[PDB]
DNA sequence: CATGACCAGAGAGAA
DNA sequence: TTCTCTCTGGTCATGAGCCTCTCGAT
RNA sequence: AUCGAGAGG
């Protein structure tokens, strides 16, 4: 059945331009990470991860989603767990699983240990600022 | 002002008569007010309620400056001291006080947003200049402003100036209290937001 | 300090369940409900862990006990029994 | 995975930050770094006891360490130390060091 | 052709009368609306000349003012004809008012004021005196559209804001000390004020500010 | 991202072709087009988290 | 269909983006803001063409707010500390009397508001009255003060008038020139010089690129060559990797000079040939630079200014972040390529032109300035007669087309160019 | 343009395009006119940065305000930001412009809509209106809470007049009112003649009751009390306004079960209509 | 005890003191002497943060993990700097060195920490590393848009992410997306069995 | 690129 | 004379939309 | 990796 409206129609030079969907399509499961900061690598050709950018931060805040936002920066990137010293609040402890033996030279101490999961960014971050000379001192108790 | 050329003769009672002239030229104010470089008269269709009750247009004159010196042109005859307003926000906040300051401030970013037909809700910008104001005076949002409080250390240092934060806060011995968001998304902590404003047990 | 509750008597807060406290509510027991725990209502052909826990929140068996806390440090316990959903 | 760990798991509640003792961080150094080469004597196949071996952790993903005998997924790099000869300034601190030099007495100590 | 002069100390009289009436002291209304003629008047010399020690004047407490705050008393406005204060002006200002046993003294001044005079503002401890400006008060900043009443909190009343809100003093939003109209009402520091302010949202909100 | 609303959760519809699809009347919130505008997904792992996204 | 005029770089096809600049040796008046203490500038960007192309500045400033009296001139000089007053400077080159100074900056002596203006320079400089004394007035750490600023004066004062000595003449007037057109500017005469006048800009093509990199590692392969020769004192080790390798460098990464990152802060010189399609590789070969700035709300050299018309494409840009600052040359614009001026100065003197020194203002008042790469070379009268026989001889080609000629009526000026870097298109 | 003489203030010569793109632009109109595009492109090119940098900033300035389960607006060390969220306490959604009625209008006006004397034949309640309409005359113990209704009504109005100064009427606010009422006249198919069942005490204590049922803070101190009826003034005005018995009887035609479901609804979208703690 | 008006000059301090500079020793043994109320009235706690460790003593080296390499790390680069500048001291200490060679290698020890620490400081000592690059420093490490802060933990790649141009369909629902099955395929979901999904859990497998 | 606080200088009142 | 007072140019210094891609020298 | 360049919304 004919359209009710006439239509303009004829010819008009177009072009094809560089982007096609089949270069730019990109997903990822739990692929590769980096070696420095052990989060995942960047780049579709390497099979990267996207970046969870902190304006998409602010997005997950806003809504309240507070789990899925720790998902994100933990699961999906760089958890790690460290063993810290209950006393001088640094990754200082030396633990050995396999003989389930810790301990903290210089401060004596054997039995007040905890083991916390952070990021492994996080745990640049500390290690770097105590090669920096500052402490970064981590406490599991308000007081 | 009958002779057609205006001529002011003036002696001294000769380099220094043009030391007298230079003061003459720029230091002698005529009248007006120390930095109100230009003023207009302007119409205003203002609405206000009739003897009958309902409102009506009586439209009043306004003089618009090009400068701002509030506080004396505030005390001069004439004119209204309860309604006189300026766009310098900061020059109301030293001279009528901070609660002055906020409603001006208010009223400049409303301004902005709705000069391009935008609405935004009250209580956004009413929480900004809160935020700005709620300290003494006017706190800005750039690294100088609210970058400066006593908020924690590392939420401070996820803004600007980033390392610097981190020294001051080894040499001032902080203590990070690690219930700011950003703190909790540092360490890879549930933050206290909305699903984490609370703990859940069992009966 | 040494113990901040509050009597349920002197109680302030929203008789109401807050939409975020709806939601980790019903994600936790969808959690524990993905794990094969005890489920506490008939579930009449339903085989999702999330509508599970809805159903069973509409029936109000989950047992679960809010702990809202109020910025001085005190705090309100809520089970999710009388908490009001709308 | 990273094994089971007999450690109680907490969260982290307080970040009290502060500066290295010089006798803390004596304390806490496994290894003097004596020697500025990375590699063993000899471009041989191996670490030299002088910087980047002493047990700060594994560079050849093999589980050896100080009392760690953990992988590289799951050691912690450990710290070591380097005596100075003679003291020197914290380029974050010159300005604080001038003010609090700034205005204190340099023979008595208030 | 100085009547201007006139008429801006008899508005700064008016605005002086109206702050000490709002800070819990005893002056009637019919004694600030004072038309300008029976200004003149009183204080206005047998040159037209207005001489400004006359007008200085002595004010007390209202009752309900002693009823929230016993302490309020004693409070002595002192205007002043010599202009530029200096440092021993002050000194004539500050040893009357302690001979006297008062426990609060405004000194309106013209034009200026010495820093040595302003050194030993806080010379007394019990008593305290305030300095103000006349061209600063030629208007009351408080009769503005912008600006909403603020009242002074007894002492028990900010202790039950605090344990209302359950709160700290340092979570309390602030007023700067020289603000304006905490200088309007003489709020010294830790002392809180509560603004009851128009609202777009509600129609009437209130908010708390303390001294600093 | 400048928006709550640049971020919202969707009900998953697998599809044969190679593009994101979605229904014109959420372009606005997410200020899309469709003239070479790409978009980015994320996927929950958790059942909490799944029902954050579904339910705020 | 290839067109050339690309480079192959270890089998790479590599482009030289035009970098645009601002033309040296052309004097600009500025305003200056509204707190400032001087009042306006007069500024020189000064380079000599051939040899070593450093590039000098001179201020010339005027001290004083505009409703400030006590109005005084000054100049800033390569190596001296403080500005010296104008006259100072003027006595120090030989020219001593208050009248003769006035003289080489007013050429009209009915101006006696310009003249008023400069009351108080001749006041400033009243101490300093014979030129010996002028030169001893020198910051340095007796006689070789007087050295160093007779040194000075021809070295580093106006090196592209002459650095050869016994000019001071030319270069007082030319001083002269500058400070009048900075008192025209600020008597509100004559209006701010715009910075944004595409005539005053000039694109360094490939040439010109490949020349100072050439020069500058040309001298370290001679400075290898001088190390090598006293290495041997007693007993051919020429080294032409390095301007092999110098320039392949250069051509390859695009940062131009000698293995240096920011030192070469000119980066992205040399880029990948697009080929894309044909006409991506036709507008690559065209496209300029300005390096001016890469971030910034820099909205004047970003806007198609007027002068653009007929040089640069109107809608060619990209968008976003270096719109404006990214050009594509128009269809039949071209750019000029570098002349001898030499025969252009010496047919000027040899048909009217009076050189500088034996200028005299008051006794030829209505003269035309002639100037040939912003040097002032002298006076001419009758000048409509001599520039038909300028045209007449670049249409004939004796003179290269690419030359450019401007007679300023209103000003008395005529400008001559034989410039290398301007655009121009035919007509 | 060199295409023009000097000192030409045309039209056309400082750029005025007189053709349309659909007749075609000249030379010069073409270049002025790519002139300002340019200007167009650059301002678009460096306001985005601009804007993201203000974006930016604005976020980590206000990152961490969020509302406690008090309603008070704080921040990571608990300094109190807003006593009460947006001074109302009330979810920005769910909100909408209604426009308050008492302002405006003449008091001619206000009065005949408001007004009910039942002392005077004239200006009482018509027993079409009412069931009790013709007992209802005289009747001195009615008339005083149909006084008190009016004088809070004209109190109302006074206060609104000098919030809103300008005398704008509509603002955001939490329960749409006129959408309840048509969902009642929908509901329960009123008919517009027979006259309510309504008793004038019925209406009368029934908003007041409602009133007293708004919360928004529910501490059980005379600080906090006062917080409450503070941040439900407005809309309360709302209330009286829409819900005054000549026009709850007369311009609605609300029985009794439909006016109790107004109220339980208005209850019910209002509690709906707060923030919930948590709320960043 | 007259006191000196202090100043700044490159890295070391030196005062009118109405002459000469200030050593690292000077400053410092000044810092050891002075009472702890002091210390705590200037902002400082006895504990943690005494002046006395803002200059530095013995320095803290990292472990490899902060300084991994096939390459080498500029971190790495630096410590072998300030170890041989180090050692450098401790020999011409040894040997009995001239009195203003020891002033070369202190203030070139201190250039090498302070550069380690934190590159960019004004009087322009760039400190360029192998190959004319600029030494990175931890300050510059962790600072910036893509510095460690706002890089790595305020934002990151993130696991379970895909990303494709997109389209309108007039056919879906507005709170549906539509996956492409490549990327439905490419993502995963974990699900732990349970007697009300193990048959089509089975059936997936 | 470009907008702007901190000293450090020196002119500048009072007792 | 002292002391507190204003009180401005040379500085050094900050960030500067998000992603996203691809390429190309060291 | 690092530096840089081009491009896309
Ligand atoms: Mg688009
Ligand atoms: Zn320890
Ligand atoms: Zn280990
Ligand atoms: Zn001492």
């Amino acid at each position: 059945k004919k359209l009710m409206a006439q239509i303009f129609f004829g010819p008009t030079y177009y072009q094809r331009l560089r982007h096609m969907v089949d270069d730019k399509i990109h997903a990822r499961a739990r692929g590769p990470m980096q070696v420095l900061t052990r989060q995942p690598v960047e780049g579709r050709s390497r099979d990267g991860g996207l970046r969870f950018g902190e304006m998409e931060r602010d997005c997950m805040i806003a809504h309240g989603a507070a789990s899925f936002l720790k998902e994100r920066l933990m699961e999906a990137s760089d958890a790690f767990r460290v063993h810290i010293c209950g006393i001088c609040g640094l990754m200082t402890v030396i633990a050995k699983l396999n003989h389930n033996q810790f301990e903290c030279k210089g401060c004596d101490n054997k039995i007040d240990i905890y083991q916390i999961h952070i990021p492994y960014a996080a745990k640049l971050l500390f290690q770097e600022l105590m090669a920096m000379n500052i402490t970064p001192r981590l406490y599991t108790d308000r007081s | 002002d009958n002779d057609e050329k205006l001529i002011i003769r003036c002696r001294v009672v000769d380099h220094m008569l043009k030391k007298i002239e230079n003061t003459m030229l720029e230091n002698i104010t005529l009248r007006g007010v120390e930095n109100i470089e230009r003023v207009v008269m302007m119409k205003y269709d203002r609405k206000v309620p009739s003897p009958t009750g309902e409102y009506v247009k009586e439209p009043e004159w306004v003089l618009e400056t090009d400068g701002v010196n509030l506080s004396e042109v505030m005390t001069v005859p004439g004119i209204d001291p309860t309604r006189i307003y300026t766009n310098s926000f900061i020059d109301i906040m030293e001279v009528l006080g901070i609660e002055a300051g906020r409603a001006a401030l208010y009223k400049e970013v409303y301004n902005v947003i709705a000069s391009d037909g935008s609405y935004v809700n009250y209580r956004h910008m009413a929480l900004l200049v809160d935020v700005m104001t709620t300290q003494g005076g006017l706190t800005s949002v750039t690294r100088h402003g609210f970058n400066r409080s006593n908020t924690g250390a590392l939420m401070r240092c996820s803004f600007e100036e980033t390392v610097e934060i981190l020294f001051e806060a080894g040499a001032s011995a902080e203590l990070d209290d690690c219930r700011g968001v950003s703190e909790n998304v540092i360490l890879g902590q549930m933050a206290p937001i909305g699903t984490g404003a609370f703990d859940v047990m069992i009966d | 300090l040494k113990e901040k509750a509050i009597p349920k008597d002197q109680r302030a807060t929203t008789p109401y369940m807050t939409k975020y406290e709806r939601a980790r509510i019903l994600g936790t027991r969808a959690l524990q409900i993905s794990m094969n725990a005890p489920v506490f209502v008939d579930l009449e052909g339903e085989t999702d862990p999330l509508r599970i826990a809805m159903k069973e929140l509409a029936e109000k068996k989950i047992p679960l006990v809010i702990r809202r806390y109020l910025p001085d440090g005190s705090f309100e316990d809520w089970s999710v029994e009388e908490l009001i959903v709308d | 995975g990273q094994q089971y760990s007999s450690a109680p798991l907490r969260t982290v509640k307080e970040v009290q930050f502060g500066l290295f003792s010089p006798e803390e961080v004596r304390a806490i150094s496994v290894a003097k770094i004596r020697f500025p080469e990375t590699m063993d004597e000899t471009q041989t196949r191996a670490k030299i006891g002088g910087l980047n071996d002493p047990r700060l952790g594994s560079i050849d993903r093999n589980l050896k360490c100080q009392t760690c005998q953990e992988g590289m997924n799951e050691c912690p790099g450990h710290f070591g130390h380097i005596d100075l000869a003679k003291p020197v300034f914290h380029v974050g601190f010159i300005a604080k060091i001038k003010k609090v030099c700034e205005c204190v007495c340099m023979h008595c100590g208030k | 052709e100085n009547e201007r002069n006139i008429s801006r100390l008899w508005r700064a009289f008016r605005t002086v009368k109206e702050m000490v009436k709002d800070r819990g002291y005893f002056i009637t209304q019919e004694e600030v609306e004072l038309p300008l003629e029976d200004f003149k008047a009183k204080y206005c010399d047998s040159m037209g000349r207005p001489q400004r020690k006359m007008m200085s004047f002595q004010a007390n407490p209202t009752e309900e003012s002693i009823s929230k705050f016993p302490d309020m008393g004693s409070l002595w406005v002192e205007f002043c004809d010599e202009p530029s204060v200096g440092v021993k002006t002050m000194k004539t200002f500050v040893i009357h008012i302690q001979e006297k046993n008062f426990q609060t003294g405004i000194f309106v001044y013209q034009n200026n004021i010495t820093p040595s005079a302003m050194k030993l503002v806080p010379s007394i401890p019990p008593a305290t005196i305030e300095t103000f400006n006349e061209a600063a008060l030629v208007v009351n900043i408080t009769h503005h559209e912008l600006v909403p009443k603020h009242i002074r909190l007894s002492s028990d009343e900010k202790r039950e804001l605090l344990k209302r809100y359950r709160l700290k003093e340092s979570q309390l939003p602030r007023i700067q000390r020289a603000d304006p109209v905490a200088l309007y009402l003489g709020l010294k520091r830790g002392e809180v004020v509560k603004i009851i302010r128009k609202s777009e949202t509600s129609g009437r909100y209130a908010s708390y500010r303390i001294c600093m | 991202s400048l928006h709550k609303m640049s971020m919202m959760a969707h009900r998953v519809k697998v599809i044969p072709y190679s593009t994101f699809r979605l229904n014109l009347s959420v372009t606005s919130p997410y200020n899309a087009d469709f003239d070479g505008d790409e978009m980015n997904l994320h996927v929950p792992q958790s059942e909490e988290t799944r029902a954050e996204l579904s339910q705020l | 269909f290839d067109m050339g005029g690309y480079f192959i770089i270890n089998g790479s096809e590599k482009v030289l983006i035009a970098q645009e600049r601002s033309a040296g040796n052309i004097v600009q008046v500025f305003k200056k803001a509204a707190p400032s203490p001087i009042s306006h500038v007069a500024e020189i960007r000064s380079a000599l063409e051939k040899g070593s192309r450093f590039i000098s500045t001179l201020q010339v400033k005027l001290y004083g707010r505009e409703g400030s009296s006590a109005r005084t001139i000054k100049a800033t000089l390569p190596y001296i500390k403080q500005d010296i007053p104008i006259v100072i400077i003027f006595r120090a080159l030989g020219i001593i009397p208050d009248g003769e100074i006035l003289e080489h900056i007013c050429y009209d002596v009915n101006d006696w508001q310009m003249l008023e203006m400069l009351k108080p320079c001749v006041e400033d400089g009243f101490v300093i009255q014979d030129r010996e004394t002028a030169l001893d007035f020198i910051g340095r750490r007796k006689e070789k003060r007087i050295q160093y600023a007779k040194d000075i004066l021809q070295k580093e004062f106006l090196p592209h008038i002459t650095q050869l000595e016994g000019f001071e003449s030319r270069k007082a007037f030319f001083l002269g020139y500058m400070i009048n057109r900075l008192l025209l500017c600020a008597l509100d005469r004559k209006d701010q010089d715009d910075r944004d006048h595409f005539g005053k800009k000039r694109l360094d093509l490939a040439g010109p690129l490949l020349a100072q990199l050439f020069k500058t590692l040309f001298k370290k392969l001679t400075k290898d060559i001088f190390r090598y020769m006293q290495r041997t004192v007693e007993e051919l080790a020429i080294n032409a990797k390095t301007i092999t390798s110098g320039l392949k460098y250069a051509l390859a990464t695009g940062n131009w000079g000698e293995q240096k990152k920011a030192m070469s802060s000119r980066a992205g010189v040399s880029q990948v040939l697009n080929r894309y399609t044909y006409s991506s590789t036709l507008s690559h070969l065209r496209r300029t630079n300005t390096p001016i700035g890469r971030d910034g709300k820099l909205a004047k050299p970003r806007q198609l200014h007027n002068t653009h018309w007929g040089l640069v494409c109107p809608a060619e840009t990209p968008e976003g972040q270096a719109c404006g600052l990214v050009k594509n040359l128009s269809l039949m614009s071209c750019i000029s390529v570098g002349t001898d001026p030499m025969p252009i100065i010496t047919f000027l003197s040899e048909w009217g032109m009076e050189p500088l020194e034996d200028y005299v203002p008051h006794q030829s008042p209505d003269a035309t300035r002639v100037f040939v790469n912003g040097v002032w070379h002298g006076v001419h009268r009758n000048p409509a007669r001599l520039m038909e026989t300028l045209r007449t001889l670049r249409r004939k080609g004796d003179i290269n087309p690419e030359v450019s000629m401007i007679r300023d009526i209103r000003e008395k000026e005529l400008k001559i160019f034989t410039d290398a870097g301007r655009v121009y298109r035919p007509l | 343009l060199p295409h023009f003489s000097k000192d030409d203030y045309s039209p056309e010569s400082k750029g005025f395009v007189e053709n349309s793109y659909l007749r075609g632009l000249t030379p010069q109109e073409f270049f002025f006119h790519a002139m300002g595009g340019r200007e167009g492109l650059i301002d678009t090119a460096v306001k985005t940065a601009e804007t993201g940098y203000i974006q930016r900033r604005l976020v980590k300035a206000l990152e961490d305000i969020m509302v406690h389960y008090d309603n008070t607006t704080r921040n990571s060390l608990g300094n109190v930001i807003q006593f009460i969220y947006g001074e109302d306490g009330m979810d920005a959604a769910h909100i909408e412009k209604q426009s308050l009625d008492t302002i405006g209008g003449s008091d001619a006006a206000f009065e005949k809509r408001y007004r009910v004397d039942l002392l005077n034949t004239d200006h009482t309640l018509d027993p079409s209106l009412l069931e009790s309409g013709s007992e209802i005359l005289g009747d001195l113990k009615l008339q005083v809470l149909l006084d008190e209704e009016y004088k809070q009504l004209v109190k109302d109005r006074k206060f609104l007049r000098e919030v809103f100064v300008d005398g704008e009427a509509n603002w955001p606010l939490p329960v749409n009112i006129r959408r309840i009422i048509q969902n009642a006249q929908q509901t329960f198919h009123i008919d517009h003649t027979k006259p309510s069942d309504l008793t004038i005490k019925d209406i009368v204590l029934g908003v007041k009751d409602l009133q007293e049922n708004l919360l928004v803070l529910r501490g059980k101190n005379e600080i906090i009390q006062n917080a409450q009826r503070d941040a439900v003034t407005l809309f309360c005005c709302l209330l009286r306004s829409r819900l005054a018995t000549r026009r709850v009887l007369q311009e609605y035609r609300l029985t009794k079960q439909a006016f109790d479901w107004v109220l339980s609804n208005i209850e019910a979208q209002f509690l709906r209509s707060v923030v919930h703690p948590g709320e960043m | 005890n007259t006191q000196p008006t202090i100043r700044k000059d490159g890295l070391k301090l030196v005062g009118s003191w109405k002459l000469r500079v200030l050593s690292t020793e000077e400053i410092l043994n000044i810092f050891k002497h002075i009472s702890v109320k002091d210390f705590t009235s200037l902002g400082f706690n006895e504990v943690f943060s005494r002046p006395e460790w803002m200059i530095l003593t013995c320095l803290p080296v990292p472990p490899p993990p902060v300084r991994p390499s096939r390459g080498e790390d500029d971190l790495t680069f630096k410590l072998a700097d300030i170890l041989k500048a180090n050692i450098s001291l401790e020999t011409l200490e040894h040997n009995g060195a001239p009195h203003h060679a020891i002033e070369e290698a202190e203030s070139l020890l201190q250039f090498h920490v302070a550069t380690y620490m934190d590159n960019d400081i004004a009087g322009q000592p760039q400190a360029l590393q192998k190959s004319g690059r600029p030494v990175k420093s931890i300050r510059a490490r962790l600072k910036g848009k893509e510095g460690r802060i706002r890089g790595n933990l305020m934002g990151k790649r993130v696991d379970f992410s895909a990303r494709t141009v997109i389209s309108g369909d007039p056919n879906l629902e507005l709170d549906q997306v539509g996956v492409p099955k490549s990327i439905a395929k490419t993502l995963t979901y974990p699900e732990v069995v349970t007697p009300y999904n193990i048959d089509r859990l089975t059936q997936l497998v």
